[PDB]
């Protein structure tokens, strides 16, 4: 149960030191059925070329870092054959296996809280004094691959408390623990499928709720990996490449 | 009436217990359809090599394949494939002047072990067992065949060696000869598997003789008389000198051969017959190298 | 499986952190068949006197070391009883359960490879230039005991590459993993009975493929230690004992 | 006549596997007696969070 | 069975690193049998109330440390409603369930041997001499629950030998093993039911066999902790409440 191995497509994921899987509400991703689909046309199932893990960038975990977030199916959308995808096609629909993966020594601690809030809309801090109706940018609601970094993480930067952020599928990355947390996410939204470009139907976030710590000689260098893989990914609505 | 421990003693039981079994296998094994897999406990990708156990893991495991009727043959690969073929193993020169078998004879001693290539083959095996087929190849130097005589004789060790053209040994009342004419093709023929041992060592670790081992004669550590099965002698059928310089190459083709516990393959050049020397100063890497780990 | 305990005779080794047990070829130890042998005189099997575990010298693993190796019929023959029927008797025959021991810490590193190679036969630098052709002193095909340092590991000293040797029964002691090797070895030779002395059936080869190291303050000295005991040993052909 | 890979697959599946169902709870559940339990091996108090 | 929990009334004892449980001369506490009572009046059993987990004071590991004791009955008779229904009845009865508890790291070393004697009697040093014939204070035979040290271990301060103390239900706390002990005792004595007051049916000896020892720079204090639950607790002869 400690250890695991996670394969999908022509890639596999290791790890030894786990803490179960997470099914986002208790379901598995799977396609869309005839009575929930409206779209008339015959969607594309590219099956192993698209559903199979990504490994986007690494962040550097701090004894003085807040937390990061990434939009969900933003994150892929400039990437292998999914991105083609999901450039070319009008209509998306999948759901996603996360895997953050973060490794210490026992000698090192602290605790991150990795969850998936789906509909993540961010909010400004309205020109501090909260009179000026400011909007979050492009480069902040959907930061792409780099993910981007939380100002507030007690407020999530949207007004609501990270300590109920439990409620939601997560699961934590506890040093002394595990090294990695492993949730899987259907695909949720109010349609049955969706632009991938105009719409993220959920946030991943990584947050240290216990500060990461060490005596000086132990490496200082402590990174925290995501790879993700999506699941019965299927487009409809063919047409030209569209990059936003 | 009889002790326990003797009773349920298993002291005495001569068959070997096997935890393997051959099993057939005329082509590449199939590859079947598989799917992807999210789950904790089963992790098919970790292996623990302390053990001593090639990894069990398979394509199946590591990746979503499809179903393929592998139909590709292993009979190639068998060890009656691999060494049937006949290769360079002795090299006899009777040449009309020098200082190199002058006096129209000579006695090669059967060893397989002069030449590289054969050698690499058979050393890849510690111990082997098989008949074989010999065939001899005459000429000149030039290439050129001649009408000339010549007799070939086994002399099985304890048999008298000739010393000359003439000498009585020729007679070969018991021992098997062939004569031939360099004007016929090659001669060739089957021989048996003639050792006292169940199969030839190209390996012995150990000396031939007690006593005191002293450093004159460390010449005999590794050589195995188990091995050495006797001379090979050649002549021109006559009593005169030849008129033509000749050339005999042996060539040796393995048949329904048994081989038993594989070896490192040779890295080094060759140096001696008896034994594994190396050039301590040019010990080169099995393979090529390059600039950085990095970079191709 | 990570546990073990080795019973023969009146010797009994323990093991918390073992890699399995390796039986070389696939194959027990076992007495001579009636139809494999030629030898008619009786022989005598001594049993629990002769087969038992001996423990031989032991060896200090340096950050520099580069190898050891032992003769098997050999480093037994003048020792307990098993070495007086060695002497005693022309014809001898026996398998072995080799159990090379080496431990350390959780912050000592480095890995061994334990292995059995089969007539095992010792050559020489040649003179250096290679046209010398000079041979190994007895002191060195048959070290005895106390074993002999390999002067060139790379090829063995026998001209053949070590990164092939595990094509033979070995096993690697990998100190953050386990802290020793069990080999079984059946009796192998083309001869159902052959000579302790005058012959050497295989060599045990114990090296260094990853060097050793540690951190100034935890204890350097490391052993290994060579543990092996005579399986299904038969003697025949008695007469006066002799040395060599 | 058909690629096994095909025959075989799952792309296609429409019904969501849930791994939950939903039961009747009409009111708050029951308390049951306990006894004293003195025993290794079994930890209801330790969790993973 | 290096994890267990121990439930017993409203509290939860639980522990990571234990040595399976002691069962006292292999025998439960039970209740009084209806042949083996004298007292002709019914007795209360409080249950949960008095059979619950009581911790005592808190001592502290040094490195030179010699031991400590705690006489039974009494080291409770001052505390919760146990303590009170042992003022209040002349009569007491039960068994107990002992959890002395001590954790370090896998870097600190030493052994403790928790044991059990019964009937333990405190003798004194006679005047050194031996000529003296002095005895324990009242102090020093029943200390309570801040329990006595030993002040010459040895002979366990009554002149018997502490290596044979192991005689007596027991467990040892290797702190490379284990982190507690826990010992069920039953009741013992030559009487159905005895003072609470007046008689201590057994003592609890923690002693160091195997002196603590830790490098500078770990934290040097190592305390033990004692835990323990009544069991089958039944009280009689009813009257005002009675110190001693
Ligand atoms: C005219 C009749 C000619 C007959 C020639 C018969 C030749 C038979 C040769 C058997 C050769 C066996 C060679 C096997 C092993 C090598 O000699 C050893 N490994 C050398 O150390
Ligand atoms: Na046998
Ligand atoms: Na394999
Ligand atoms: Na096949
Ligand atoms: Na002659
Ligand atoms: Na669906």
């Amino acid at each position: 149960d400690r250890v695991a191995q996670l394969t999908i497509g022509n890639s596999t994921i290791t790890t030894q030191e786990a803490a179960n899987i997470i099914v986002g509400y208790g379901e598995w991703p799977s396609y869309c059925s005839d009575d929930d689909a409206t779209a008339v046309d015959k969607p594309t199932r590219p099956d192993v070329s698209v559903n199979r893990f990504y490994t986007l960038d690494t962040k550097l975990w701090e004894k003085s870092s807040k937390g990061w977030y990434w939009k969900f199916p933003d994150v892929l959308t400039e990437t292998g054959v999914f991105g083609q995808n999901a450039q070319f096609h009008y209509l998306y629909r999948s759901g996603f296996c996360i895997h953050v993966q973060c490794n210490a020594s026992k000698f090192h601690q602290g605790a991150l809280l990795v969850a998936i809030l789906p509909e993540y809309v961010i909010g400004t801090v309205a020109g501090g004094t909260g009179t000026e109706d400011s909007h979050p940018p492009y480069k902040q609601t959907q930061p792409g691959a780099d993910g981007f970094e939380l100002q507030h993480p007690y407020v999530l930067d949207a007004g609501i408390p990270i300590s109920q952020l439990t409620v939601c599928p997560h699961q934590w990355i506890n040093l002394r623990t595990n090294n990695c947390a492993t949730i899987i996410v259907p695909y949720m939204n109010t349609l049955p499928f969706d632009s991938a470009l105009n719409h993220c139907n959920f946030g991943l976030l990584v947050v240290p709720i216990s500060p990461l710590d060490f005596d000086q000689g132990a490496t200082p260098v402590i990174p925290i990996t995501i790879t993700l893989a999506p699941m019965c990914s299927e487009f409809a609505g063919l047409r030209q490449a569209v990059t936003q | 009436d009889r002790v326990a421990d003797v009773i349920e003693s298993s002291i005495g039981d001569s068959v070997s217990r096997a935890l393997t079994q051959a099993l057939p296998a005329p082509t590449g094994q199939n590859t079947q359809v598989s799917s992807h897999r999210l789950d904790t406990g089963e992790v098919p990708a970790l292996q623990a090599a302390e053990i001593g156990a090639s990894s069990n893991t398979s394509d199946e495991s590591m990746i979503e394949t499809r179903c393929v009727l592998n139909s590709h043959s292993t009979a190639e690969t068998t060890l009656d494939s691999f060494f049937s073929r006949a290769g360079l193993v002795g090299e006899i020169d009777l040449p009309l002047e020098g200082t190199t078998n002058p006096n129209g004879y000579a006695n090669w001693d059967i060893d397989i072990t002069g030449y590289a290539q054969m050698r690499r083959k058979v050393e890849l095996f510690t111990y082997m067992r098989f008949d074989a087929e010999f065939t001899f190849v005459a000429c000149t130097p030039t290439g050129q065949v001649v009408p000339q005589l010549l007799q070939y004789m086994f002399v099985p060790p304890g048999a008298p060696k000739p010393e000359s053209r003439e000498s009585l040994a020729w007679q070969t009342a018991t021992n098997p000869s062939v004569f031939v004419k360099l004007t016929d093709p090659p001669a060739q023929v089957s021989v048996p598997f003639m050792s006292p041992a169940s199969a030839y060592q190209w390996f012995y670790d150990g000396y031939p003789t007690f006593g005191e081992h002293k450093q004159e004669k460390d010449l005999e550590y590794g050589a195995c008389p188990n091995n050495m099965m006797g001379t090979f002698s050649v002549r021109n059928v006559g009593s005169s000198k030849s008129k033509y310089p000749l050339v005999v190459r042996i060539y040796m083709r393995m048949k329904h051969v048994r081989a038993w516990i594989p070896r490192p393959m040779r890295n080094q050049n060759y140096l001696f017959k008896a034994n594994p020397n190396y050039a301590g100063n040019s010990i080169k890497p099995t393979g090529t190298s390059r600039t950085a780990i990095t970079t191709l």
